């Protein structure tokens, strides 16, 4: 997510007008923040990928 | 152990071998799609923040 810099000054007529000039300005510094972690489930490994991984484990012996 | 190369370093090697200069072009093509989405969400969150301030 592109970061939002703090509210520069309370007040909508003047401060938020120049806060849009700053944040949305052609020249700006779009720093990034990550989203909060979404609970990813483990991907089921395909059977062919398990006949690839198992053949190396057999090559250990 | 940190001696083990990370996925980004293996992909970096792969990219180098398979496309030294076309990586930048793909970064540009994908950037055009990412920045527009993140700026749209940035402007929506910014509107929400101003609205919540007003509603307070």
């Amino acid at each position: 997510r592109i970061a939002l810099p703090a509210p520069r000054g309370s007040g909508t007529a003047s401060d938020d007008e120049f806060e849009n000039l700053r944040i949305k300005g052609p020249n700006a510094v779009q720093l990034v923040k990550t989203t909060p972690l979404k609970p990813s489930p483990l991907p089921v490994i395909p059977d062919t990928i398990k006949e690839v991984i198992y053949d190396m484990l057999n090559a250990l012996a | 152990l940190s001696s083990i190369p990370t996925a980004l370093t293996r992909w970096t090697e792969e990219c180098k071998v398979l496309d030294a200069e076309s990586m930048h072009d793909c970064v540009s093509v994908v950037k055009v799609s990412i920045v527009n989405h993140l700026e749209f969400l940035r402007d929506e969150e910014l509107e929400e923040r101003r609205e919540k301030r007003r509603k307070q």
